[PDB]
């Protein structure tokens, strides 16, 4: 279990943004688009996201940028079939 | 000395004494008009109102 | 009304009140309509009745 | 007592027991202030919101739960939504305005 | 005083009550009324051959005896 | 681009009047009769109060008459009788109106207070009323003849004035004729005419009503409504599934009482139909139109006529003003204010197993709560074919599903609540522990934030389904997260009984005892000595110990050295963590010491360490107090020996003053007082005897004759540590108790001379009885009373919340110990702690900054400033903050649960409003009385007064009433002479100048003066000296943080005095004001800022102002708020907390606070 989340609000630190940034993070691994970035310890997406921020690798504006990147990533796929659409013309 | 205590009889009785006084009502209406001797006291006296 | 009007005289008459089925020979109709005919009578209840 | 997913009241929807499975626990004011010094605004959303008044959000939300992707989709509480239809219900015009 | 039951009960007991003979008068004055409004419906041509035209469709079997007059004197 | 017309998500909210065709878009049908249900086959009859063609089908997605069936068939509207076929859902949205054949007046705009068709048309109400009953014509637009507008005429004048105009004068009567008066009322000329009338003719009689009804029309105007809808053409139709007909067991029917008031509204209406194609003579049509007017306002608002009463029931029936209406305000959030699903409840016991993260719940109760997470659970695995399948493996309650539960509840936070929460610590999250059996196991360290006995009490549960929750839960709402009370800084898992029993037998010392005087090489081998036997637990003695103190840099150091300390001292120095020295543990360990080395240990190693260290402090509680073998026992309590002696020379003393009052020495009043004193000082000396002998008796023996120590006796000891009992209770139970007091408040003059070792005969008893009486009457009564005050409180407070980071203003109070009379009732370190400097502080010599600026003052730097004398401090506060709408960061302090500053966005409102209420149970001029005065800014009965101004004055005039004083500045203008009555007692002199605010008599001060003469700084600090000095008499820590937000709340509006942008005497917010006058400052006007001057409102006045109507609907008066806010098309935007909860949305606050930011922002906006 997690016993106090002192470290991690000492990472972020209005503590509400960390519930915020912490639930973010939650769900990208709940709803499985992802994996864990540390070892999970059969702690629930709950604990593991604030293990993940107490290591400092995870926050708001990491995860922005890594959304930031994802969204060039569809682009790219899309690429060809969005521009397919020429039919516009 | 100015506390007086009642209890399920004397309580009753009032309940009673309030059944009476609606039949009362009743009763002196029907002997206005009565006929002689054909009502007798049945006819007057009802039983749910008590 | 006929029904209350018999037992109104039936209430006293019989010293305890007419049984359900007791107007119902009174009654021209099949007589087992009194059960049928008393439940739509009845008026609906407050919703807002405290309890 | 305990209760999951209980019956609901017809004339505002929110938990009942009909089946003597007893209705579920009396959040009051006290606690919504409680809630409020907290920061904990998601709880007190979902608490008078998904969790008992909203017709919808209560079964969205059930989905939810068993398909292992916690999230809320809360809507309108009827509670309100009544509100608006008996101060309608005058002479009184009221509108949900911009957006 | 507000209270409608009072409002009526007072704008009402204004109006005298009638006496036996009083009442014949406004009987009286209600026959000349309505017997010049028969009269009056008897001068008017378009009215006698409508009437016409409406019993002509009774024969012809277009209506029913019951829709259009009541009765004569008898 | 685009806004939108389909379902966005909406901001704020507007209210107005509604027009006939506004009504008429909302309805799908008109109503055109009574009948409800078809009376043999229930259908609803088609164009009645329940209609399928006009409002929904009456099962989901069917037709009525039941041709189309089909699921598939949406759209139609069936061709036989018109339904189309969707949800029966609809039935509770769809409208329905009604057309009215005469017009009628709408109750709530004739009947409220302030009669809004009145005073629009300046027109007396009883004049109106006489109108709309038909006793009476009145004129409308009456040209140039003989008559005034709105003048009135009675039956042979209107005849009159008729023979004589025919034309160009006109008058009507009832309905028709008001709407007729408000239709041809032009709003625009009367404002200009009444604006120059306002300006011609000076008296506060004129003008007062003049500027109340110019502001109603100037907002008519702007608000879009036009008058004559006031009077109802059209009545809307409530959704017949708001007022249902549902079936109810044994066939009987139950129905909402609106259907009995509908269908009287629309007879009556239908019948005057009638009656006018009838040509019916006046006098009934007129009756049948009061019937109409009647019956509608019997319908929106019932009460305000007749009352009418439901069919065949003597209750009247409610309406839909009583729907919204009730206790208080609404129903919906007000207390209470919903169920919930995914809850619980059961009695509580112990479980002293617990880490203080974690709580013990049964088995079964846990099973119906997470049954959804269940399902989901078993079939992800695979262990359920299908969500059934898992449902009858939980109902089959197989043993596979144990596990999986296992699962769900690890790592999954559940919500513990008690019955009065009071403070936010009345819920709090735990981590869920399966237990068989039917009992909550709570941690005992928490017991005391509950207020939880265990005589019975009850908890309920409730689990936090969102993600979103179970992180809120876990980061806010944890145990482990609040350690501290929000209302002062100290430790609220302080140890409560058993363990500090414990801890106290464990550390003390004996004069000899086995292993006395040998020497250990650590703490290890101190226990190995004790747990075989070779040693006791207290005993004298040096062992080496390793101590920590992180004096250097971030860094611990070490030191070792050998202490002489006891056994016990020894054993317990093992859970002591790292940078603590030992001293803190060699003590006695006392309960207030115990609590002093949680604390140090939070503000030194910080949370982590000090949890699992109050974990191990319990559980070695509990543990060695079980092998103490503490007990109580009938000898414990020792009766003094001179008992009898000292009651027998305190009865000669009563008996000497009889004697002196039988011979008229004393009079009986002086001999009661008397005889009443030695009583007394008995007790006390009774009381000081039995303690000395039972707190030192112990006389015990070391290789010498003797020596004497603090008693092991039983009782004592419970006293001693702090545990439970007090000097108080034990005098009760061993010296003699007390002097009762006899109803009437007075003290009866034979005390209570026995105990409860002893016995007490009849009459000591009877006479105990009022005391008893009188101490569970009030306690059960003053804890009703604080929650009322907590009431006022939240709602004067709430929506404060801390928004920017640093207002930055060098504004602040001077913060300065108590010192009341005596040496210090309480320091100056625990004034400023925790607060934030105003500006840098002296040295007593300079060019030295001690304490930098604004900086949090922390432990350390609250010891630099005891290391230097520095007396004074100057603090930022809350009452001060220079944010507008808020509260700044840097101005609040750092208090939580938590060391760290405030964060930003955190409610303070509620928590302040909650730490002043909480304590508020053990209070009882003064008392809790006398709080709920000082918030309410009551000024006194028999004030004092101040100088109006500064400058010598004098006695002027004569007895009139009043003996004026006549005052004369210096430099300044002499004018003002205040009219005193002079039959009270006066102090100023009469040839000594005083200052302004000097005592011009003695008694206390009305705040308001405080606040106007004194200044702001001033009245603040009134006010929390004061009612500090109220709970602290009681024993009670409250912060006056706390205390100075309420203060805010309660200035929050001034009336302004000069002008050239807004009115002259308007109340109004000081923060719209002033942020207009910051405004003006530059651009705009050069400057045109107006002078206002603070004002002072009582807690539950100042809470009557809130923007948003929603919140006020809420708790004031229902009906008077929505029509004031009706009128004017308020329009509310939420932003508050009381209006977000309403409506169901994320509290403007905490978690919430990102959203509306993010939102507000793209509000008014591109
Ligand atoms: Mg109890
Ligand atoms: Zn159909
Ligand atoms: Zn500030």
């Amino acid at each position: 279990a997690r016993v106090t989340v002192q470290d991690a609000v000492e990472k972020i630190g209005n503590r509400f943004d960390l519930v915020l940034v912490a639930a973010r993070r939650a769900r990208q691994m709940q709803v499985g688009g992802k994996d864990p970035l540390v070892p999970e310890e059969n702690d629930k997406t709950t604990v593991i996201a604030l293990r993940e921020i107490e290591e400092g690798l995870i926050n708001n504006q990491i995860l922005d940028v890594r959304e930031r990147q994802e969204q060039q990533e569809q682009e790219a796929a899309e690429l060809q079939a969005v521009t397919a659409i020429a039919e516009g013309r | 000395g100015n506390r007086r205590i009642r209890s399920v009889g004397e309580m009753a009785e009032n309940q009673f004494r309030v059944g009476l006084v609606r039949v009362e009502r009743a009763v002196k209406e029907r002997l206005s008009l009565g006929d002689l001797d054909t009502l007798m006291p049945q006819d007057m006296i009802n039983a749910k109102p008590i | 009304n006929k029904l209350n009007r018999i037992s109104r005289q039936m209430l006293q008459e019989m010293g305890r009140e007419p049984t359900p089925e007791e107007l119902a020979e009174r009654m021209l109709m099949p007589e087992d309509k009194i059960r049928k005919v008393l439940k739509i009578a009845k008026e609906p209840i407050s919703m807002e009745t405290p309890i | 007592h305990a209760r999951s997913t209980g019956s609901y009241s017809l004339v505002t929807q929110q938990p009942l027991g009909g089946k003597a499975q007893f209705g579920g626990q009396r959040f009051g004011e006290m606690e919504v202030w409680a809630l409020e010094a907290y920061g904990a605004a998601y709880t007190l959303q979902e608490m008078l919101t998904v969790k008992s008044d909203d017709v919808n959000g209560r079964t969205k939300m059930y989905k939810n739960i068993v398909d292992g992707n916690h999230q809320m989709e809360p809507g309108m509480p009827e509670s309100f939504n009544v509100l608006l239809k008996e101060i309608r219900s005058l002479g009184i015009n009221i509108e949900l305005e911009d957006e | 005083t507000t209270d409608p039951v009072r409002m009526y009960m007072r704008e009402m007991g204004t109006v005298e009550l009638l006496t036996r003979e009083g009442e014949i008068d406004i009987a009286k004055r209600i026959e000349d009324g309505i017997n010049q409004v028969q009269c009056s419906v008897a001068e008017y041509p378009e009215a006698i051959t409508y009437l016409l035209e409406q019993y002509d469709r009774v024969e012809a079997e277009e209506a029913r005896l019951s829709d259009l007059i009541t009765g004569f004197v008898d | 681009l685009k806004a939108q017309t389909k379902t966005e998500e909406f901001d704020a909210i507007k209210i107005a009047l509604a027009s006939p065709d506004m009504i008429r878009s909302w309805s799908f049908g008109e109503v055109k009769k009574p009948e409800t249900i078809n009376y043999r086959t229930f259908k609803p009859e088609r164009d009645g109060l329940f209609c399928a063609r006009i409002f929904g089908p009456v099962k989901d997605y069917e037709c009525l008459c039941g041709k189309y069936k089909r699921l598939k068939h949406r759209g139609v509207i069936c061709e036989k009788c018109g339904v189309e076929v969707t949800q029966t859902k609809v039935r509770r949205e769809r409208m329905g109106h009604i057309e009215l054949a005469s017009p009628t007046a709408h109750i709530w705009f004739l009947k409220s207070l302030p009669s809004r068709i009145g005073l629009l048309l300046d027109m007396p109400l009883r004049d109106i009323e006489r109108v709309l009953y038909f006793e009476s014509y009145v004129v409308i637009e009456g040209g140039m003849t003989n008559l005034e507008r709105q003048q009135i005429l009675t039956e042979e004048q209107y005849l009159d004035a008729l023979e004589e105009f025919g034309d160009e004068f006109d008058a009507k009567m009832g309905a028709e004729a008001i709407q007729a008066l408000l239709k041809s009322m032009d709003l625009e000329q009367e404002c200009e005419q009444l604006r120059e009338e306002l300006n011609e003719t000076n008296s506060e009689t004129k003008r007062k009503k003049l500027t109340k009804r110019i502001k109603l029309l100037e907002a008519f105007v702007q608000s879009g409504n036009k008058p004559e809808w006031m009077i109802l053409t059209v009545l809307p139709v409530l959704p017949p599934d708001l007022r249902p007909l549902v079936p109810l067991d044994g066939g009987r029917f139950a129905t909402s009482d609106l259907n009995d008031l509908y269908r009287r509204v629309i007879n009556r209406n239908n019948r005057l139909k009638r009656l006018l194609d009838l040509a019916a003579p006046d006098i009934i049509v007129r009756n049948e139109k009061r019937m109409l007017q009647e019956a509608v306002d019997a319908l929106l608002d019932n009460g305000r006529r007749g009352r009418a009463i439901t069919g065949s029931n003597k209750r009247p029936l409610k309406s839909l003003a009583d729907m919204i209406k009730g206790k208080q305000g609404r129903f919906r959030q007000n207390l209470l204010g919903k169920r919930v699903d995914y809850s619980g409840r059961s009695v509580i016991t112990v479980g002293p197993y617990l880490r203080l993260h974690q709580c013990g719940l049964p088995k079964k109760m846990a099973l119906e709560l997470f049954k959804p997470f269940i399902y989901g659970k078993l079939e992800l695995r695979g262990l359920a074919t299908t969500i059934k399948a898992a449902k009858k493996m939980v109902e089959r309650e197989e043993a596979v599903v144990w596990d999986i539960l296992d699962e769900v509840i690890r790592e999954h936070p559940v919500l513990l609540n008690r019955a009065p929460t009071l403070h936010r610590l009345g819920i709090q999250a735990f981590e869920p522990v399966l237990i068989e059996g039917k009992a909550i196991q709570l941690h005992p360290l928490v017991c005391a934030a509950y207020n939880a006995d265990f005589d019975g009490d009850q908890m309920a549960v409730h689990v936090p389904l969102t993600l979103e929750a179970q992180l809120e839960a876990r980061a806010l709402m944890m145990s482990t997260n609040n350690i501290l009370s929000p209302a002062n800084g100290e430790p609220i898992i302080v140890p409560s009984q058993d363990v500090v029993l414990g801890l106290y037998y464990m550390t003390r010392d004996c004069v000899n005892a086995k292993g006395e005087g040998m020497v250990l090489t650590g703490p290890k081998e101190a226990e190995r000595l004790y747990r075989s036997g070779l040693a006791s637990l207290h005993a004298r003695v040096k062992v080496r110990i390793t101590e920590y103190e992180k004096d250097a840099n971030g860094e611990l150091v070490a030191k070792t050295s050998l202490k002489d300390t006891t056994v016990g001292r020894a054993i317990l120095w093992m859970i002591v963590p790292k940078g603590l020295p030992y001293s803190i543990v060699n003590q006695a360990l006392g309960k207030k010491a115990i609590s002093k080395m949680l604390n140090t240990c939070y503000r030194i190693l910080g949370l982590k360490p000090t949890v699992i260290f109050a974990d191990q402090i319990m559980y070695t509680g509990f543990a060695y107090a079980a092998r103490s073998g503490a007990s109580v026992g009938i000898d414990d309590m020792v009766i003094p020996e001179k008992k009898h002696e000292i009651i027998s020379e305190a009865e000669a003393e009563v008996a000497e003053i009889q004697e002196q009052f039988q011979s008229g020495l004393v009079t009986a009043g002086e001999r009661y007082n008397k005889v009443i004193d030695i009583w007394a000082a008995a007790n006390d000396r009774v009381s000081k005897a039995m303690m000395d002998n039972l707190q030192t008796e112990t006389v015990i023996n070391r290789d010498g004759q003797e020596e004497k120590q603090v008693s092991f006796n039983s009782i004592y000891m419970m006293a001693d540590s702090g545990a439970r009992g007090s000097a108080a209770q034990i005098r009760q139970l061993a010296g003699m108790r007390g002097l009762m007091a006899k109803p009437d408040g007075s003290i009866i003059e034979t005390p209570i001379t026995a105990n409860f070792r002893e016995g007490l005969n009849v009459l000591q008893y009877f006479i105990s009885t009022h005391g008893a009486r009188k101490g569970l009457a009030d306690t059960a009564l003053k804890t009703a009373n604080s929650g009322y005050l907590t009431r006022r409180l939240v709602d004067v407070a709430q929506d404060l919340v801390v928004t920017e980071d640093d207002c930055g203003t060098h504004e602040g109070i001077m913060m300065t110990p108590v010192i009341e009379g005596g040496d210090v009732k309480e320091p100056l370190r625990d004034r400023v702690l925790g607060r934030v400097t105003a500006e840098d502080v002296l040295k007593p010599g300079t060019a030295d900054i001690l304490v930098p600026r604004n900086t949090l003052l922390h432990e350390q730097w609250c010891d630099l400033l005891e290391e230097n004398s520095v007396d004074a401090v100057k603090v930022r506060s809350v009452v001060s903050c220079d944010t507008d709408f808020g509260v700044c960061a840097h101005c609040y302090g750092r208090d939580l649960a938590r060391g760290h500053i405030i964060n930003k966005g955190e409610a303070i409102g509620v928590i302040a409003a909650q730490s002043i209420g909480e304590p508020g149970t053990q209070l009882t001029t003064g008392g809790l009385p006398r709080v709920a005065d000082l918030f309410e800014a009551r000024r006194p009965k028999e004030p004092a007064i101040l100088a109006e101004i500064s400058g010598i004055v004098s006695f002027g005039k004569e007895t009139k009433g009043k003996r004026r004083l006549v005052i004369t500045p210096v430099d300044g203008s002499d004018p003002y002479e205040e009219m005193i009555p002079k039959w009270r007692q006066l102090n100023v002199f009469e040839g000594e100048r005083v200052e302004r605010g000097d005592v011009i008599s003695d008694g206390p001060e009305a705040p308001h003066d405080i606040l106007r003469l004194r200044g702001v700084h001033a009245v603040t600090r009134y006010i929390v000296n004061e009612v500090q000095d109220v709970y602290r008499l009681q024993g009670v820590k409250i912060n006056d943080k706390h205390i100075e937000v309420i203060v805010r709340q309660m200035l929050r509006k001034a009336t302004i005095v000069n002008a050239g942008s807004s009115d002259f005497l308007e109340g109004e917010q000081v923060e719209y004001s002033r942020v207009k006058i910051a405004n003006r400052e530059l651009e705009a006007n050069g400057k045109v800022g107006a002078t206002y001057s603070r004002d002072l409102l009582g807690i539950t006045k100042a809470s009557l102002a809130t923007e948003s109507f929603i919140s006020a609907a809420s708790f004031q008066e229902t009906t008077r708020v929505l029509t004031e806010a009706a009128v004017a098309g308020k329009r509310d935007e939420l932003r508050g907390l009381k209006e977000n909860v309403i409506v169901g949305r994320l509290i403007p606050a905490g978690t919430g606070y990102a959203y509306h930011q993010d939102r507000m922002r793209r509000r008014a906006a591109g």
